[PDB]
């Protein structure tokens, strides 16, 4: 008595998140294998998201001038929304997913000559520009800067929100939110020139990703 | 598992080359007692294609009588076939000839009888080839023949006309010298000069015109000739040793398959 | 690295909650016979403005007059409005 | 100290040859997670201009697909490139032709377009050549080549003229014996014969006549001619192992690369 062998009927065959059951089954055909190259074309590390998230993205930019009085809202600008664009390189990774967990880092570059004087400050400010003081800005991660010191600085800020994880196609309130207020007046002399440079980077820390949709 | 999926019908990556020794050797009867299970399976299940077939009692065949093995690559396309032929018919002509892997290359424009059947056999090719040639008719000649990759540039293929090369770029490159009377043969080893790194068979678009092609070699002569007679050379392209063959293809109909 | 990036200007996130407890006691003379470091610093760098501070000759103040902390927000807000 | 004397502007020579070898080959990520500290640097001190270049994340290229090294001159050069040709017109007729690594020297007369750009590469020169020659046309012409040294007389250069050297002075010095039927090739030594250590390849005035060139070929035919046919030789230089280079200097420019 010898037995022929069969094929198999009924298996759990499919991916995590693309799963279907089939009561008919089949061998999957498979030649070859994933041949190493001696001679790479390109010498580059493989893409992922550890090096497309983690990249930063100019978000703003603006041109801080000598008119602008004391404590004048230069720059408003949305964090994450910004970041949530077509023309950068985290929209293939946010355009097929819903609900997100990150952090957010910031860096910001000025350009002063030694000849101007005076003084800007970039805050991350979270929910509103409500009856908070100007004056009292500070208690936030904040970064100061000057036409003395230094002209570029960082500001790593973590998610706060109220709720567990963020919603990009239908958002309750933007969870993180820059401005820019004049800290101390652009002051000059003559020929020197009257403007400064500036620049907002930005970029994901952490990233999570959870909620495939199949739509836009 | 690697990818966190599954797989419920046994179905995978078919047809990898070389399942057998075709020389006959002996690894008593082969069959017989025992109820044949090779003979009725399931030819859907490759599983199951992969029994050992049988129908009837056997016993073994054998040995074969000659320890040269015809069905090895190596062995059988030693012997060298036809490619092309061309004549010369005046002064300092420059005649101009491709490799061109394409089956749309119908002959003699492309590849002849056994070539155009064996280089569309499989996909991809990577490796250096080997070029006998003869000369016949006219004798004293002082001709020249050379190599030019790809990308470089070279003359119109398939036409015979004057050389506009300069032969500052034809020493720099390579090629050789000899006269028809000195020793009237050449068994050239054809290089394999690309930076994409394999060609194919049949192709369409610009990649057939890029990618299946990989090399060329064009010839000019001089003091041909004095009283008049014809000097006919052909084309014969051998096989190596470092090549090796990719994806085995189905084979060509027996209608493209044009002899010359 | 983890995220295979680098950091040249130093400047991280800020304003931490809780740096002291508000109720007075002894953790001699804090300052005076050595120069004043932390007088005199950058404020723009984050790890020069946690510098311990001083610009004169100081000592102990001493200790507080009330066990109840009124400065812990579970006791402060307490009394209710 | 040596000379007494000292040093604080940090400069030094520089340019000393052969940084790296060329072939591809494995000595993981090369960059990455450590900031780069070789993409900005100072140039003007030669200690952080060596300094290991980076900007981004890289990894390992891998290895080449050819084990002869193409970037090395001793097989680079062995590819033999043009020199100059000359015909013969009636009997007995003496040509002379010299090697002149002089940049002024347009083509044919002097270098030609490989052996002028790269003989114009360097400054100093010493050790011997190799020389390549066809003979071409017409067939048994029993003619003789022979070497002639610096300070020694020989007859004028790039002139086809009848020999005014005596054959005594011919056959001390050395020459070869050969018919144009018998081999119909020569693959020749050229001699180091010189007073002066080295030539050069680019100079002016007294210097450049007489310290860029090291040798000279001349050559005088007999028995051509019979039936009218003219007789082609060419000349194609090549190189050898017992040379070597000195003083890379600045390559020439895309105008004086003149070929023929």
């Amino acid at each position: 008595e010898q037995m022929i062998q069969s094929v198999d009927r009924t298996a759990v065959t499919g991916a995590s998140y693309f799963t279907s059951v089939d009561q008919s089954s089949v061998h999957t055909a498979e030649v070859g294998s994933h041949q190493i190259e001696p001679l790479k074309t390109s010498v580059d590390k493989p893409g992922s998201k550890k090096t497309q998230g983690e990249k930063f993205f100019l978000i703003h930019s603006a041109r801080w001038l000598t008119t602008h009085a004391l404590f004048h809202e230069v720059a408003k600008l949305d964090v994450v929304k910004l970041l949530y664009n077509e023309q950068f390189a985290v929209q293939g990774l946010l355009r097929y997913h819903t609900y997100a967990r990150f952090g957010i880092e910031i860096q910001v570059q000025i350009n002063p000559t030694p000849f101007q004087q005076g003084g800007l400050i970039c805050a991350m400010v979270p929910g509103d520009q409500s009856y908070g003081s100007i004056a009292s800005l500070t208690v936030y991660p904040h970064g100061l800067l000057n036409c003395n010191i230094n002209n570029v600085v960082r500001i790593k800020v973590p998610f706060i929100y109220t709720r567990g994880a963020y919603h990009f196609k239908d958002p309750q309130y933007p969870v993180w939110e820059l401005t820019i207020r004049v800290w101390s007046e652009l002051n000059i002399g003559t020929g020197t020139s009257a403007y400064t440079s500036l620049n907002v980077l930005a970029r994901f820390t952490d990233l999570e990703l959870h909620g495939l949709t199949p739509l836009s | 598992d690697d990818s966190g999926g599954f797989s419920t019908t046994v179905s995978t990556e078919q047809n990898v080359p070389d399942p057998q020794v075709g020389i006959t050797t002996m690894r008593m009867d082969v069959s017989g007692v025992q109820a044949p299970v090779g003979a009725i399976t399931t030819i859907e299940d490759p599983v199951l294609a992969k029994k050992v077939p049988e129908t009837f009692p056997e016993l073994k065949p054998g040995e074969s009588r000659h320890t040269s093995d015809h069905m090895s690559i190596y062995k059988f396309m030693g012997r060298s076939h036809f490619l092309c032929t061309f004549t010369f018919n005046s002064n300092n002509k420059e005649y101009t000839f491709p490799i061109t892997l394409s089956s749309t290359s119908n002959p003699p424009h492309g590849l002849p009888s056994t070539l155009r059947w064996f280089f569309n056999l499989f996909q991809l090719y990577r490796g250096p080839l080997d070029l006998t040639i003869i000369i016949t008719g006219a004798t004293d000649v002082d001709g020249m023949a050379w190599f030019t990759p790809v990308g470089l540039a070279v003359d119109t293929p398939w036409v015979e006309k004057e050389s506009a090369l300069q032969i500052d770029y034809k020493t720099a490159l390579g090629a050789v010298r000899f006269n028809t009377r000195r020793t009237g043969n050449i068994q050239i080893r054809l290089p394999w000069y690309s930076y994409l790194y394999a060609v194919s068979g049949a192709l369409d678009g610009l990649g057939d015109k890029t990618d299946s092609t990989f090399g060329l070699v064009s010839i000019q002569i001089a003091n041909y000739n004095h009283s008049d007679e014809y000097l006919s050379f052909s084309c014969y392209l051998s096989v190596t040793e470092q090549s090796e063959f990719y994806f085995p293809r189905a084979p060509l109909n027996s209608n493209a398959m044009l002899s010359t």
